[PDB]
Parts: C-alpha cells; structure tokens; sequence
C-alpha cells in the first residue's frame, strides 16, 4: 500500500479513546490523505473535545494549527457535514508521535466558534488571523481585532467571493487624507491592550521597535511599554509582510504556485518547496524515485546550511560582533555557486517539481559540492572560536529569554527552540519524509533550557549535520530518473516532450490548463530551517488548489515573544528577536 | 563575577583581537564587479530572449503556452501566419519590470524559442522602459539550445518542408492509389 | 433502471445508452465517435467499460458504453485494470500517426483528443516507425483542413450527411488511409458546415476565420449573447 | 533633454507625490558648471543608503554590502539606520499595503538630496504579487531613480543599479544653496539602458548548453 493512498485511521486509539468517551455519533471521521485522522466535531463539543485530548495518557500538548475555510464553492464534499464554513484544529501528541485533525462546521449565518485560547494560548493569533481573514468570530477572545489587515479594512480576504488581485480594484492612490487616515490607524493605543501611561512616580515611554529597526528582521513592529529600559509589556504588531500566499494558491495552478511557494520563508528556498511538492504528490498518487529524493534532500540541506549562516551571523552581529557576517556570507557565495549551478538562481530556484526537479544535475556538480564540503568546516570552527566562545557573547545570550518545556508546547514552539528545552522532536527522525531515513545523522538536543545561546549553538551542530548528510549525498548518488514516471509528473521530461506527441499533448495541457488533481485533502509537514513548516493542500477536483493552507514556525515565535521577554531589559529583547530564526514572510504569509 | 571567570573573559577577547587580526594577513574573497566579470553557469535565470532556429528563422511559432505558464501573467504575443503557413509572433512582449526570472516559460516552450539567458545587468532609468518588445528579445542564433528545430518535428507543412518530409513521416498516399 | 458503477448504485434511464447515462451522472467515460445528437456507432471503440452480469461475477467483459443500454441490474466498472490499459491503447494506437501539431493547431487547449489523451494516463510514447501523412483540401473560406490530425472517428461525415443532409463531405479511402472530406477541392456547400469545427474531435476542421486572428481559449473573453 | 521637478507639499495637489515635473532644457558659467560638477562627484562618490529592508530583495542587496562582493569600494557601505543620514532609499522588497504610509513617511523623513532605487519586481510593479494586500509599484507614490528587474536581483544587479544612479547624479542640476538661485531639481532625460544595450544583446547566437557546470 502506497504511503499517498487515503486513509480513514480508523485504528488509530485516539478514534476508540473519542468513541469511548463521547460516542459514536458525536463525530464523523473523514478519510484523507493527510496521513492524519480528521474528525468532524460539533461546535458544543469543542472544548470538551479539545480538554480530553490534553488530558489523555499519552497527551496532544501542541496546538500545531488553527484555521479556516470556505466551503460554499466545495462541489465535492462527499461524506462531510454540511458546512457553509469550517474551522479546522491540528494537534500534535509528541509522546505518541501522532496528530489529530478536529473539524468544526459552521452555517453561514452562525459564524461563531468558541474560543481555544483556554487550552491552548498560542490559538489568540490563529483565531484572530481567522477573524481577519474569514470574519468567524471566536467567543470570549480577549482581543479579537484583526492581525494582518490594517484596522480599516473592509471583508475577509480568505472568503472565496473576495477578489483575489489588486488589478480587480481601484490602483493604490496615496492622498493626504488617506495618508492621514492609514496613519492614524497604525498608531498605538494603549488603552486597547489594557496598558496605562505609567504610574503615578513615572510615565511609561511606547516605543516603536519597528517596521524600520535595524533588529525588526523585516516589516514588524514590536511596540514596547518601557519603564527605563525595562520592558513591562509588549505588543508585537505583525501583518506589515501580508502577500496574501493562501489567496495566491487558489489562484495558481497546481505548477504555477511552486515560485510563490519558494517566497514564504524567503532564506529557505528548495527547503519551502519540498513539503508543498510532496503533498501535491500525495493528492497526486506519485512516488518519486531514489534519484529525485536524494536531489531534493540535498538542495534541502544546501539551503539549511545557508539559512543557519545566515542566521548565526547576524546573531552574532545584533549581539555586537560585525565581522562574522562578511565571511558567512562568502560562505553562502560557495553555496550559492552551486545552487546556481544546480538550479539556474540563487534566492528562490523554483526548482522542484511535482514528480520531480526541473532538470537533471549538471556535470560537474560534485567538484562545487566537494569544494564547499571542504571549504567549510574550517570556516565555522574560526566563527565558533571567534565569536561564539567569547565570554562578552555568552554573557549577552546565556540565561537570556529562556522557557521551558511547557511554555515550548504551549505555544507552539517547534525546531531548535523546541529541541533546547531538551524535547527530542524533529520531523526528519519523527516523521521522516523524501528518503530522509537513508542518511545517517544526530539531532541536536538541549538541556533543558532554551536560552538564546542554546538556540544558537544547537542551529551550529545542525549545520554540521547537514554537512554530515551532503557528505552522504555527495558520496552516494544514485544513478537514475530526475523525474518520476507518472502521468501527472508535471511538466514531463522535455526531451520526450520535444519529440513525442503524446508527452507534448500532455506537456501542453499541464502547463496551460493545469495539471488535474483528484479531489482529496493532503498534509505535509517538514523540519524547515526555523522549526516545522506544514502545507495542507486542498484539491476540488480541479487544476487550482482549491484550499492552500501553509503553517508556519516563526507564526509561533513570534507569538511567544511577549511571554518569554516580559519584565528584561531592551538589550535582551534585541538579543531574542536575533536568536528566534524568523523572517516575517513565514510570520505573514 | 570571580577571577577564574575574568581571566578567562580577558584570554578571550585577546583571542578574538588575534583571530581578526590574522584576518588581515589573508586572501581577499572579493569578487571585484565590474571589473572583473561575474561568473555565471550556463542554466542562470537571467534575461529573456527569443531565439533562432539553424536556418535561421525564429523559433517562436505563437502557440501561447509561455504566456498562460506564466505565473506573473508578463508575456503577451499574439499568432501570424507567413504565405507558406508557418506560425510566427506578430509581437512579443515581455513587461520585465513584473518578471520573476523563474524560467516556467521557458519549460513550458515546446519550440526552445523563449530562453533565459545569463545576464543579470538590466537596470533601468524609466520602467516604461523595462516593457520589452520583440525587436529587444529576438537574437540571431539558437541560444542554449542549438540545435533543436520544431518544423522538423510538426506535421503542419511551411516553405521548404512538405508533407512527409518531416522526422518518422511516412510519404503521403493517395486515396485513389492503385496499391491495396 | 438501477444500474451499478464500481460499486455504487445509481438511477438511471433505462432508454438511453450506459455512456450517456454514465456522463449524465457525472462520471468521466473517454470517447470520440459518439455525439450526443449523433447517436451511437461504436467505431472508435475508446468508451469501454467492464460489464459483469451479476454482482458474483469477477471475470466480466469488455464493451462499448455507448453500445450498451443501461438497462435494470447491468453491473459495469469504469476504474477496472483491464478496461483503463485497454482505453489507453485506444488513445495509444490513435497517437501512433498523430502529427506533432499542437503548438501550431487551432484546436490546442480546446482539443477533445488532447484530454482524452491526458484522461486515459497516457504520457510515453514506445511506438517508433512512421506515422502516415495526409494531403489537405481548399474547403472554402469558413473551413480549414488538416487531415494529418484525424482519428477516424467519423463524426463529421455523420453530422454533415446524416444530421444535416450535407452532400459534399464523405470518407474515401480504406484501411488506415481513410480520408475525410470533399471529393476535390471547393467550398462546403452546407449552410451548415460551421458546426464541423466543434463536431470534430481534432484540429482537422478548424474555424479560418478565427484563424487569422488565432488566440487560445484560456486567452479568451467570453459572454452569453445571441 | 531635462525634467525639471518642484516639490509642493502644502500645494493644492493631494495624490503623492507632491510635487510636478516638465520636460525642459539644461540650465547649464565657467565656474558654477564646475561647482556644480564638483558638487555632483562628490554625491555620486559618497551615496549613503538606507537601513531599510521590505523583504528578500533586502537580504540580497545587504549580501553586495559583504566581504564578496564589497560594496564598499564604491563607497555606499556606511548603511545609516536614521533617515536623515541617508541619501538613498533602496526600495527593497515588496510595497505591502500596510507599508505603505510607512515608506511614505520614512521618505518624508529624508533629507535633500535623496534618490530611490526600486530593487525587484515587487518594488517596481508588484511583481508575481498581483493581490489584494499588495501596492502594484513603489512608484504609484514614490518617485524612483532607478528600477532593478529581478526576484531578486542578484548583489551585482544592485551593484549595477548603483553604477546607473552614479551615471545619473554625475549629470543633474541642483541648487548649491537654499538662499540664492533656482531651487528646482533637474535630471538628465537619459537614453533607456535597453536602446542602448540593444545592439550587443541582439547580436548574441549560441549560448552554453545548460548541460554541464
Ligand atoms: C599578550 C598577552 C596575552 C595574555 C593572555 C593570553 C590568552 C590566550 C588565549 O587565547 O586564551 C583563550 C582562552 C579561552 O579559554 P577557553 O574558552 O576556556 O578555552 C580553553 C582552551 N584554550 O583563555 C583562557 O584559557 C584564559 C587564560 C588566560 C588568562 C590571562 C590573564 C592575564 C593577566 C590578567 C589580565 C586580566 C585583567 C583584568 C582587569
Ligand atoms: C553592514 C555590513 C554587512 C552586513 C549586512 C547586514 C546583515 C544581514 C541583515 C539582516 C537583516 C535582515 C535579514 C532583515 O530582513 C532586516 O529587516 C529589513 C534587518 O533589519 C534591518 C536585518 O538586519
Ligand atoms: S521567467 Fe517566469 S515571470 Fe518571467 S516571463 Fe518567464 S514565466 Fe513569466
Ligand atoms: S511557448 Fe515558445 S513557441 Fe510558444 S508562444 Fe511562447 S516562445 Fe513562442
Ligand atoms: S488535433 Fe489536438 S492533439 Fe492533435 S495536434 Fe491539434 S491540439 Fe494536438
Ligand atoms: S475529420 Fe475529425 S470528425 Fe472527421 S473522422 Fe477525422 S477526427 Fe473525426
Ligand atoms: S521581488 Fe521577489 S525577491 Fe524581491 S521582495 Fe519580491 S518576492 Fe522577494
Ligand atoms: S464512443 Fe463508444 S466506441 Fe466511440
């Protein structure tokens, strides 16, 4: 049996555990190719639901994702509840390796669903991302104010009867009044998050640390309440990145949307493209061969090697230390060299098909690989010795916005956040994915503590066991295909393509009217560079995605900043946002 | 803080000091634009181009596939037909202020006419400017691909190539053929 | 009538043929020859299905849908192994003369054959000799003719003489050089003749009107008019 | 072959920008054009930008800053985080909708002379991101020096983008002092880098396969 065909999970024990504790008729479960249990529950049902898992033997801890969906325009919802909206819960047990999907449908006029910031407290920026973006309320939400759109924003942008492109409305005119009015709207107001102005000794000063601070990594604002330089509170404004990424993926063809799939986490590239070509191969029922997973690892851990020089360094420069950068990024230049030689870019190769790569490996690409492999090591042993043993960095980074197991799970902290607070759990050893189980590695793990030099020193024994795998895919290539042999294998191999008229009839249709994906609901989730990033794809028989749903780690972090940074100072503030990974393309989307 | 951790507080930052310091005895790793040229491999997405075939006629026979694979929606052509019958853009244009560089045009071409080309140097002052049209796209010669010709392929007959004549063509029999 | 498709029961009417029933229903038959103002002939052979008599049977039988009525109790499979290789053969003996046109033929993204082609899963070519050729005719100034691209089907001679009494088009030739059109070169006498463009599967007859000005259908701005 | 701006934000004009431009002739005796050129020089020589990033693009043009690439040498590495210390905003990433005042008011903030580079397709058109959140063009109220098609564009195309501002503040007219003389800015209506690069570009005909390294 293929890993892609769908699947029920009737045995599954959390269905038996459901089943046992609420019923046979209080859910419905709903056969996928999630590789996931989906469960339709009712909407009063919900938090007794959602409690009973939290408090099982062997507990689902992590609300992994929380979202939406519009299902008036779904014309196969064959063996679903009848649903205007729905609104879908992702939670992971860790200790039992599984996850659960719970489903909740909503009439059109009753758009309302209780809150899950009770059990979960990391569900306050999904379920305002849901308001935001479907306008479902979320009863007894503390603050239920839109998160990606400005405050003067009018509909929900997810709903399938908004339009999608700007060129539907009028062009962007820039008036004084408008300016004026947008900027009245994106100014402070303390009184909105139960702040006051300071107490009766001293007045409080709200700084903007952002959009345009040389820490924000991106459009964000943190809006600090400062006593001094202490941090009472802290309201990270995010949405200043929105490009509308899921609006985009019912708007592309299945093949049209991998180059938007490439700008969500815009420092990963292949590394973003590969879970949402793995769970089109899914809804497409295509295993790929040896050939294209090794290819595809390797890109993989090419741009993780790049995504944590990149991140090393400019933690090393937020914390004071400049030089480092430069020569991580001549580093990256050698990444680079063969990046650009394997895919033709640098930032974002677009490279990865559905059913493969875009082309074969170019000759000569083992004598770039051998010459970063060896350039390399020496390189960080000289940063490690440098900059992150010296003692005025760790004194700036030990014991600095530091959390627990429990404030991880809570708030859906995942990668080396996560794996510092000693829990073992990365994706490629839990859920292995694109013949990840053929490579011999170690995933680092902390003790106990996630310190902001933990998290620094854990992403650095990454790095070196990604170099450790493209070592193995250096040495063991296999001989073979680039692309698989199905026929939804999009586009197919060009030289067939160029002199076969059924390939040609084939390329032609794919590339213009899409490629065709049965309709089915695919998952997959992937140890990105900044944690877990996941793509739940839903296909409505045609050649758009007709639900793109991207979860993202640095959504979480972010969120989990003002927990883990109230009552220290600004330095070490400055310090954390250098020490989470994030860039605010994943926090937006 | 104790002793034992200020001594080692000082040995580190004299290492720190020693290391940068014996950086400036290395090799530079400046790649020195413009002076000398940047090295590009032959696959880099840079700008596109229209090609030839090695009869030197163009390559593009207008069947739009590179347009609708665009993501951007950036390429707009539009098909004419020589006296002989063969297909032809009337324009092509190409709004690079828009394009990504992803290349998905020219995997979709199925005559290797669209081509991304290494060359990243496209600046402009006006990005009225950036609207390319075919007089600025097509190139005297086949490109990356050199020599892949589609009328040899297609069965459609144009000036030079009959019916028949074409790669794994039968000759053309009669109905009225006196042969069972 | 109660007809069963891969397991699943459906009502139907027990007059019509189990291809038209079957597309009624929303499940997806490839064919060419039949239309449904034609009627069906069963030449080009590419709807088959999996018939069994009873609900114990496994064995079964191929056959043409649009052949075979739907009368009360026919078990069929659309999804059965020997049924899909058998309609991707159909569309595989029908590519192995097929010219490498659709980049330059009019019928490109509005084609039958090319999603049938794409439909029955055949993407790989292992037929290696030659594939006949075709001379084409002057239909007039409405018609453009190509006969590289015919499957055979048969559907414009039907439609033409049979449908719309038409007396200039017809089929000449035998076994693999079948041909279809005029018996020399003139303009389609029919005042009817337009309807060949969308009656024919392929881009065999093509609208010259709309190409001198050729653009593909996705480029197209449509609306409902009269 | 010059186009004449003057600024009014207080006019009776509220679309931005604020400000009108006509095409007019070069104002251009023997020491104030030599001034002027020194003036010029000294701009194109010492160009300070921004610490302003949108996006990706930014990611790429900080990398030309870097050991590898050395930005340095042509003396735009200083990369000041205030406004008012820079002299060019680089336009680098995506014009989010929520951004945009932001990018209007930190261009506000800037100080004479500033220039704008709009780095990227997002920057200069909006890029793949025809969508709802998303400003089509920096442009639409931004006036822009120079545009780099891309995405991104690689650090020798902002390099090279540099190299065009430099060629274009090199031959524009501003006023020496704010007390005595015209006050209008004047920028050389250059040939299109495209007509010029036609003619090498045109007569390209075999590239390298893709094939090998
Ligand atoms: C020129 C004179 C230089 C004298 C110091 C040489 C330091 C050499 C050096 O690089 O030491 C680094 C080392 C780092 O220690 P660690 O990270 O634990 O690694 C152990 C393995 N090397 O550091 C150490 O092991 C610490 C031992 C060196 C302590 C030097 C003390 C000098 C005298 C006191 C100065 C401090 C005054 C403070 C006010
Ligand atoms: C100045 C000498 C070369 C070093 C280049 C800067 C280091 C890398 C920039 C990191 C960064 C990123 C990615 C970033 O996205 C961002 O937001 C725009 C920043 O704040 C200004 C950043 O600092
Ligand atoms: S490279 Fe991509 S964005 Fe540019 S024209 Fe081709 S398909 Fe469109
Ligand atoms: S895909 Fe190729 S042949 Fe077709 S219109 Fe585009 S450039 Fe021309
Ligand atoms: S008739 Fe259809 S399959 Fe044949 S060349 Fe034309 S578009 Fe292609
Ligand atoms: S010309 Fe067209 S309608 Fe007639 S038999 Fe051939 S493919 Fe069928
Ligand atoms: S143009 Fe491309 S690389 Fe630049 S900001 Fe936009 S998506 Fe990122
Ligand atoms: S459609 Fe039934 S044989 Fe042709």
């Amino acid at each position: 049996e293929p890993a892609w065909q769908t699947r029920d999970h009737l045995d599954d024990p959390v269905i038996g555990e459901l089943r046992n504790r609420f019923g046979p008729d209080a859910f419905t479960v709903q056969a996928t190719r999630t590789g996931v249990p989906v469960v339709w529950i009712k909407r009063e049902q919900l938090l007794e639901v959602g409690d009973f898992l939290k408090k099982l033997p062997k507990p689902y801890v992590m609300l992994f994702d929380l979202h939406g969906m519009d299902e008036r325009l779904r014309t196969h919802r064959e063996g679903l509840p009848a649903a205007d909206f729905s609104v879908f819960y992702h939670l992971i047990s860790i200790d039992r390796n599984r996850d659960i999907m719970l489903k909740v449908a909503l009439a059109e006029n009753d758009l309302h669903v209780p809150t899950f910031t009770k059990l979960f407290p990391n569900a306050n920026w999904y379920e305002r991302e849901t308001w935001d973006l479907f306008g479902i309320t979320f009863d007894g939400h503390p603050n239920l104010r839109r998160i990606m759109m400005p405050q003067t924003w009018k509909g929900h942008p997810l709903r399938k009867d908004y339009p999608a492109r700007a060129t539907e409305f009028s062009p962007f005119e820039l008036t004084k009044a408008k300016q004026d009015l947008e900027m009245e709207a994106l100014t402070f107001k303390p009184e909105e998050w139960g702040m006051k102005r300071g107490t009766e000794n001293e007045d409080f000063m709200f700084l903007n640390l952002g959009p345009n601070h040389p820490s924000a990594h991106g459009a964000f604002r943190i809006v600090l309440q400062l006593d001094g330089e202490e941090i009472v509170d802290c309201v990270p404004d995010i949405g200043y990145h929105h490009r509308g990424a899921e609006k985009m993926g019912e708007r592309q063809s299945w093949h049209s949307y991998i180059p938007y799939t490439d700008r969500i986490e815009y420092l990963g590239g292949c590394v973003n493209e590969m879970p949402y070509v793995l769970a089109v191969e899914k809804l497409a029922g295509i295993t790929v061969p040896d050939r294209v997973n090794v290819i595809r690892v390797m890109l993989s851990e090419l741009f993780r090697i790049n995504s944590h020089l990149l991140y090393i360094s400019t933690f090393i420069q937020d914390v004071g230390a400049m030089t480092p950068v430069f020569f991580a990024f001549t580093d990256r230049q050698k990444i680079y060299d063969l990046v650009e030689a394997i895919t033709g870019f640098r930032m974002h190769p677009a490279w990865f098909r559905i059913g493969g790569v875009a082309h074969d490996l170019p000759r000569g690409w083992d004598r770039l690989l051998r010459e970063f492999l060896d350039w390399m090591p020496k390189r960080l042993a000289s940063y490690e010795k440098a900059a992150l043993q010296n003692t005025i960095l760790k004194g700036r980074s030990q014991g600095v916005a530091a959390y627990g197991a429990k404030e991880a799970l809570e708030w859906g902290t995942t990668g080396a956040g996560l794996r510092a607070t000693g829990i073992d759990f990365d994706v490629r050893k839990a859920r292995p994915y694109s013949g990840y189980e053929n490579f011999d590695f170690e995933i680092p793990v902390g003790g106990g503590v996630s310190d902001c030099y933990t998290r620094v020193m854990l992403k650095v024994e990454e790095l070196r066991q990604s170099l450790r795998i493209l070592e193995q895919c250096l040495n063991n290539m296999p001989e073979g295909p680039f692309k698989a042999d199905h026929p939804l294998t999009t586009p197919p191999p060009k030289e067939r393509t160029l002199q076969h008229i059924e390939t040609l009839i084939t390329h032609f249709l794919q590339v213009s009217w899409g490629p065709v994906m049965p309709a089915n609901e695919s998952f997959q989730m992937i140890e990105a560079t900044k944690g877990i990033n996941s793509y739940y794809l839903t296909s409505d028989g045609s050649t758009m995605s007709y639900r793109t749903r991207v979860r993202t780690p640095s959504f979480a972090h972010l969120q989990q900043i003002p927990a883990a940074i109230r009552g220290s100072l600004v330095s070490d503030l400055i310090v954390y946002l250098g020490s989470i990974d994030f860039v605010m393309s994943d926090v937006d989307r | 803080m104790t002793l034992k951790e200020l001594l080692v507080g000082f040995g580190t930052q004299v290492r720190s000091i020693w290391m940068i310091g014996l950086h400036a005895f290395a090799k530079r790793e400046t790649r020195m634009y413009p002076e000398e040229p940047v090295y590009l491999p032959p696959r880099y997405r840079g700008r596109i181009v229209l090609t030839r075939d090695p009869d030197g006629e163009e390559r593009c026979v207008a069947c739009n596939l590179c347009a609708v694979a665009c993501p951007v929606g950036c390429i707009s052509l539009q098909k004419a037909e020589t006296k002989d019958g063969r297909w032809y853009p009337e324009f092509f244009r190409i709004n690079f202020s828009r394009c990504i560089f992803c290349g998905l045009c020219e995997e979709a071409c199925p005559t290797t006419a669209i081509q991304l080309t290494p060359d990243f140097e496209m600046g402009e002052y006006k990005r009225q400017d950036l609207v390319y049209e075919k007089e600025d796209l097509l190139i005297s010669g086949p490109g990356k691909y050199p020599e892949y010709n589609f009328y040899r392929m297609a069965g459609m007959a144009i000036d030079g190539k009959d019916k028949g004549e074409a790669e794994n063509e039968a000759k053309p029999i009669d109905v009225k053929s006196l042969l069972p | 009538a109660t007809i069963h498709v891969d397991g699943k029961e459906y009502e139907v009417n027990g007059a019509d043929n189990l291809l038209e029933a079957c597309l009624s229903l929303g499940l997806d038959i490839p064919y060419f020859c039949w239309h449904p103002a034609l009627g069906s002939v069963g030449a080009c052979r590419q709807c088959a299905v999996k018939q069994y008599q009873n609900a114990e049977d496994t064995r079964g039988r191929l056959v043409m849908s649009c052949m075979t009525p739907a009368s009360d109790g026919t078990f069929i499979s659309i999804d059965d192994e020997e049924a899909k290789q058998f309609r991707e053969s159909v569309v595989e003996w029908l590519m192995t003369n097929h010219p490498h046109d659709c980049p330059v033929c009019e019928e490109g993204g509005n084609c039958h054959l090319q999603d049938m082609t794409v439909m029955t899963g055949h993407s790989f070519r292992r037929y290696r000799f030659t594939k006949r050729t075709h001379r084409n005719q002057d239909l007039g100034p409405f018609i453009s003719h190509e006969m590289n691209r015919c499957i055979a089907c048969y559907r414009c001679v039907r439609y033409y003489k049979d449908y719309a009494d038409g007396t200039d088009l017809g089929v000449y030739g035998a076994h693999d050089n079948v041909y279809f059109g005029r018996p020399e070169d003139g303009t389609l006498e029919s005042e009817f003749s337009g309807n060949l463009v969308e009656i024919c599967p392929t881009g065999v007859f093509t609208d010259k009107t709309h190409s001198e000005r050729y653009n593909r259908k996705w480029d197209m701005q449509f609306a409902p008019s009269i | 072959d010059y186009t004449l701006t003057r600024i009014d934000p207080n006019g009776e004009n509220d679309r931005y920008p604020l400000q009108k431009q006509e095409i007019v002739t070069d104002p251009l005796n023997v020491f104030m054009g030599k001034l002027n050129d020194m003036v010029n020089w000294g701009r194109k020589n010492s160009i300070w930008p921004y610490n302003f990033g949108l996006s990706c693009c930014y990611v790429e043009m900080v990398t030309s800053f870097t050991a590898v690439h050395d930005v340095a040498r042509f003396g735009a590495e200083v990369l000041r985080a205030s406004p008012r210390q820079a002299d060019l905003m680089v336009v680098a990433g995506t014009c989010f909708t929520k951004m945009a005042p932001v990018i209007q008011r930190l261009y506000d903030q800037m100080l004479e002379p500033k220039w704008v580079i709009s780095m990227g397709a997002c920057a200069n058109s909006g890029g793949m991101y025809d969508i709802y959140s998303v400003v089509q063009g920096v442009d639409k109220f931004i006036p822009v020096d120079v545009y780099i098609p891309g995405c991104p564009p690689r650090p020798e195309a902002y390099m090279q983008a540099l190299m065009l501002l430099q060629e274009s503040i090199g031959k524009e007219r501003r006023p020496l002092s704010w007390v005595v003389g015209d006050q209008g800015v004047y920028r050389a209506n250059m040939q299109s880098e495209r007509e010029r690069k036609r003619g090498e570009r045109i007569a390209v005909t075999n590239l390298r396969t893709p094939d090998e390294i």
